């Protein structure tokens, strides 16, 4: 028991002020433990108010706390455990296994306030991730070490998208992945746990090429902020210490924002625009900066983002929009059209989505796709009032191709075996480039529109043409 | 609700409307003179509701299938879905 | 304005468009109201002025639907109204 | 005779429509402008109230 | 007890006293400073300690000398109640403002009272018909119900109420309460004259209406506790005399408004779109002190002034919660010339149903609502295009709806003078019949102008003959 004993002075929710004794002071971003019959409450020291009275934020619940309650000081920034025995278990924010796969067999521990790498450390990207998902591959190819961002509405198969990505990419990758879920349903969590035990990536008879850190929404806002930080440090251990590249996955980073906004208010900071924390930029920034491709590794974050009321003009999505490198917009409308992908194809953008770097053919094909769709959208207004019939022959051929392309972007998913039941289809990148080129040329304008609808690759499109035919 | 869950009973809880809870917490917080939260609702409403809502579940087979179901109700006071609550 | 309106009796809204358009002063009669002010009306000027508000809210209606075809009765009302 | 009358009528109708659309533009412009101001005011008040505390 | 004090502060009409003796008179106790204008009644609202209470001051606080002695009269202000208050217009300090001299009262009762319990509820289902076509068709009354209008800037808010008094209160033999919170002196004079004229104030006899009238010039604090006084008079009839009553309250926006003013001064964070952070609770208490007990059933009418016509403002929004039927009146519908100015897509009642007011009524109403919604939907299309540029089938519907809209204006009888048109009161059974016919398109052969500002179907026919000439 540290002689750095503090007595609570004010419980005013999460804000818990402690009165450390004369001379004895912790430091900003340190960790205090208060022993309770409810484990050890961790308080992250966030201000000094002087007179040996600090003001700290609570992580665990503050109910029953006695004002004047003895507070031991851990003495340093909250240190989680890291190892390769962190692989394959759900680790809660306070570093305790909540799936009860026994105590984590820690090698090292590290603080969760680890500093982002320097400019010198960063190693310039050029790697191309390919997910075997046609929309992604063609219209916004991903890059290994990227910062993929699933901007979309509320869980608009958002979770489903992450599940597909893990199903394909993670398993394919030999490296670890880190799946961190910040404030997602504990029902959904159990399904994910069961499901990823099922995909065997979590193998409880073996090791796991993924770790989980599930922090769910029923945890005080303060804890919600540092679920992300906790997960991040494990990824750094993988990137650095194990050297292995990974693919980080975080969910949902609006929860990271929302949580931070809330405790800013409690911390007394004057709320910024749409009540967001003034420290929003730097909090996002620290998170993003920490995640990078270095000369020690590569980390490919896929961060879910919930865009409130599908408004990207909302400052919290807009700030994240800058901070990420490989944006994706998941539109409700496209979901409703029955297309899964639900992606808005014109609004997909990625750091890697170049010309020569994606291949001259790929670029040209994609330029043609974009124009065709953009035209189709433009003509939608003309069709709306004037009618379909007042369009030209060239336009009609473009409309016919666009509708076919629209339904050729549809690619079944394994995670829509719980939806449709229809087994997923994943088409390799080279194959997609070739197949789309043909369509645009009108080599498959002799194929019905519905024979593209909810079927994969060209072979499938042709096969479904035969199927519909007889 | 937990009594139903504990018994393994299947039950359903309608929480109509959470919006009036928020007003109560607003009143409460501001007359505990805690700084006004977003849209005059203290910023810890999310914690309040989230903890509440996750206490309705289809529990494990160990827990005898305590299937409490929740239906929260928010009455849109303008159709403004971007409102904080 | 609303705070004043609840206190007062009647309104004498003036229409800017009409002000420009040669009624100077231009007493908008859609938004000119009188609450209980008609106890003022001198009996000669109550009798002669009978239903003129109704008439000019027939001019307003008539000229509402003037802008196409109108029956000679409605046209007569428009012609009287404009005049 | 009919076709000429029809196409001329279409021209006439579409002209009068343009005028009607302009009026609606103006009406929504005033609404837009007022609405913009009101939002600004309401937001400002919230910040001020927070600051005042 | 002689609880002396001094007036430490006079920050607005929210005087702060510092009682000299250590004894503390409870919250909602009353103090009298014997002003050179008579006395001033103040009511304890906070204890700020050190024997310094903070008191709302009912009447004006001009002239006060800081450090001025007070004496505590204790408890909530006691109004005078009795059967002998019927025909008295009372201030708020319990003094007749109709100056009929000292109110004959047996029992004087404290303004504060607690809303009757959940177990003491007895909940209506009674039919009451107003004979106003729009009201009858869209939102039936019930004897005990709380109906409320959400009118604009006194935009015949009063006129609507007057019509209700004219019909309903001469059809209700039980007592009736008019409480006019922060309403113009002129309105009060009109009512006083009108009530006396229609003999409701029997001056020779005893009335069957009692009145509390609170002028809008009155300082905010007085206006706040006008309501409590009225509720006390109402309780006396409802409970202690048993007898069924009626109640009118207008303008209850003023109750909210007054609260917001005092709230800031009291030392509250006045947030809630500026409204007092106690708005919901205060409204709740008020609207549950208006309730249908096992005893008396008080049909109540509460009038909300939609502030700047912002219905979305929390104060109107929370009023809808504490009402059972509403009749939102919109400035637009007034502009359309429809008197009554009741919104036909913004009215609701828990009394409208196929099993309550019958399937035929419900069916008729259903079609009307749908038709009007179609017409409203095509308001855009009509303007953007033409009405011949929308479907013939739709054009019949639109024309029918234009007729329905016009048909709904039923000349007012109380404002028969003001409108000029002789008032029309149409039976509920007659109303259902009339609309039924129109829905079957029977009278879609006769002018829209015939439908405008007329009563029943028979009247439309007669006005068709008038127009035909």
């Amino acid at each position: 028991s540290t002689p750095i004993t503090g007595k609570v002075t004010a419980v005013i929710g999460a804000i818990v002020d402690v009165h450390f004794e004369q001379s004895e002071l912790p430091a900003i971003l340190n960790a205090l433990e208060i022993k309770t019959p409810q484990g050890k409450l961790v308080l992250e020291v966030a201000q000094h108010l002087g007179e040996n009275t600090v003001r700290t934020i609570a992580m665990d619940g503050t109910e029953g706390l006695v004002r004047g309650e003895k507070v031991l000081d851990t003495g340093g920034p909250i240190s989680v455990p890291v190892g390769r025995e962190t692989l394959g278990r759900i680790i809660n924010v306070i570093g305790e296994p909540i799936d009860e796969r026994g105590p984590i067999k820690s090698k090292l521990r590290k603080p969760i306030h680890a500093d982002p790498p320097s400019f010198a450390e960063q190693s310039t990207s050029a790697e191309i991730l390919e997910t075997g998902i046609k929309v992604v591959d063609l219209l916004a190819p991903y890059a290994r070490g990227g910062k993929i961002g699933l901007f979309g509405g509320a869980g608009v198969g958002k979770t489903v998208f992450i599940q597909e990505l893990i199903n394909n990419i993670a398993k394919a990758h030999g490296g670890f992945s880190v799946f961190t879920g910040v404030g997602e349903r504990t029902r959904e969590g159990n399904d994910l746990y069961r499901e990823m035990k099922e995909t065997g990536v979590i193998n409880l008879e073996g090791e796991s090429k993924v770790a989980l850190v599930f922090g769910q929404m029923n945890e005080p806002p303060g804890a919600r902020a540092r679920v992300a930080l906790t997960g991040l440090t494990i990824a750094e251990y993988f990137r650095d210490e194990e050297g292995q590249d990974v693919l980080l996955f975080i969910d949902n980073i609006f929860r990271f924002t929302q949580a931070g906004s809330e405790v800013s208010a409690l911390l007394g900071r004057i709320p910024s625009a749409v009540g967001y924390q003034p420290t929003l930029a730097t909090d996002m920034g620290l998170l993003q900066e920490r995640i990078t491709t270095t000369k020690k590794g590569s980390v490919t974050s896929v961060q879910a983002v919930y865009v409130p009321a599908d408004d990207l003009t909302d400052p919290a999505p807009a700030t994240t929009f800058a901070h990420l490198d490989a944006t994706t917009v998941l539109s409700r409308g496209i979901s409703e059209l029955g297309i899964y992908p639900a992606v808005d194809p014109l609004d997909s953008k990625s750091r890697l989505l170049d010309a020569a770097v994606v291949g001259q053919e790929h670029y040209d094909v994609a330029s043609k796709v974009q124009e065709t769709l953009q035209t189709y959208k433009s003509l939608q207004d003309i069709i709306a009032i004037l009618g379909m019939d007042e369009l030209s022959e060239q336009d009609k051929l473009t409309v016919e191709r666009a509708r076919k392309i629209q339904r050729f972007l549809s690619q079944p998913f394994a995670v829509a075996e719980v939806f449709t039941g229809i087994p997923g289809k994943l088409v390799r990148l080279k194959d997609t480039v070739a197949s789309f080129k043909a369509v645009l040329e009108g080599k498959y304008d002799n194929i019905p529109e519905h024979a593209f609808y909810m079927v994969g690759g060209i072979e499938d499109v042709v096969a479904k043409a035969e199927k519909l035919a007889a | 609700g937990e009594w139903f869950r504990d018994n393994g009973k299947h039950a359903l809880i309608v929480y109509d409307d959470l919006s009036k809870q928020a007003v109560a917490y607003r009143q409460l917080s501001l007359l505990l003179r805690r700084p006004p939260g977003r849209e005059a609702y203290p910023g810890d409403v999310f914690y309040l509701h989230s903890r509440l809502l996750e206490r309705a579940a289809k529990l494990s087979e160990k827990e005898g299938s305590g299937s409490l179901t929740a239906l929260p109700v928010i009455e849109t006071q303008g159709g403004d879905v971007s409102a904080y609550i | 304005p609303t705070n004043v309106i609840s206190i007062t009796d009647g309104q004498i809204f003036l229409e800017a468009e009409l002000f420009y358009k040669g009624i100077r002063p231009a007493i908008n009669v859609g938004l000119s109201v009188s609450r209980v002010g008609s106890a003022a009306q001198v009996k000669a000027l109550k009798q002669v002025a009978g239903s003129l508000k109704l008439f000019l809210a027939q001019y307003r209606e008539v000229a509402a639907f003037a802008q196409s075809d109108l029956d000679a009765s409605t046209k007569q009302t428009l012609v009287r109204g404009e005049r | 005779q009919g076709y000429a009358a029809e196409i001329s009528a279409r021209r006439n109708a579409m002209d009068n429509a343009s005028k009607n659309a302009g009026d609606m533009i103006n009406r929504y412009s005033i609404l837009y402008n007022r609405t913009r101001q009101a939002v600004i005011t309401n937001e400002l008040v919230d910040i001020i109230t927070g600051a005042s505390s």
